[PDB]
């Protein structure tokens, strides 16, 4: 596991190609993120 | 230490976490190679997860990243799909959760698109597949994702391809 960028607490990757593309994050803690919510799903075929 | 409480369908809370489920679904450059092909889901279960030791340890943290950030968190809601999602909800997020090869450096990854989080429910690149069928598109078994608390402070921008 890496450090965060000195001065920085984690990192946003902002696709900047993909229009639609929203945002993506990266910690470096696991203390920085807790699992609230658990969603248990099935990915449905397109009608 | 955790336990785990479902919530009703008919209750707001299960509502507004299937909302932000839902309406984050984007179509994939892999044409669904890696997550499966599909414009939407069919919503099983949402069960908030309670751990006390966990909670505050998140809080203890987001308070020290708070007063390195003119006071604010940056809090955020964000998603996270592992096949590693029931040792995540015991023991806490930490380094065996991490993406070693992630493309922003090896650390713990979000996404705010659900249908991204869902790339790596089977594992990076959606790995083999569910594990009945082998089939990263399957329509029958029962996917699992995070919808998560996150911590970003001073968050840097890395502007992507
Ligand atoms: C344990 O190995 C893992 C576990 C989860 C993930 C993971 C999980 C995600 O939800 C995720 C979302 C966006 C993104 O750019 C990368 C992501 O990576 C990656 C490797
Ligand atoms: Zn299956």
């Amino acid at each position: 596991m890496a450090h965060s960028p000195p001065g920085h607490h984690s990192v946003t990757g902002r696709p900047s190609v993909n229009g639609l593309a929203l945002a993506e994050y990266v910690i470096y803690r696991g203390e920085q993120a807790y699992p609230e919510y658990l969603i248990t799903y099935q990915i449905m075929r397109p009608e | 230490g955790t336990i785990l409480i479902d919530l009703s369908p008919d209750d707001k809370e299960f509502q507004s976490v299937e909302e932000e489920m839902q309406s984050t679904v984007r179509e994939h450059r892999d044409g669904g190679h890696a997550g499966g092909i599909f414009n939407r889901y069919n919503i099983l279960k949402i069960q908030k997860v309670c751990n006390k030791k966990l909670w505050e340890r998140y809080t203890h943290r987001r308070k020290e990243v708070s007063e390195e950030n003119h006071n604010h968190a940056n809090e955020r809601m964000l998603f996270h799909g592992s096949p590693f999602v029931n040792a995540i909800i015991h023991k806490g997020f930490d380094e065996r959760h991490a993406y070693i090869g992630g493309m922003f450096g090896a650390g713990i990854y979000f996404a705010e698109n659900s249908s991204k989080s869902n790339q790596y429910v089977y594992g990076i690149g959606g790995g083999t597949g569910c594990p009945v069928h082998k089939d990263r598109s399957c329509y029958i078994c029962h996917r699992q994702l995070l919808f998560c608390r996150v911590t970003l402070g001073k968050s840097f921008l890395q502007f992507s391809a």
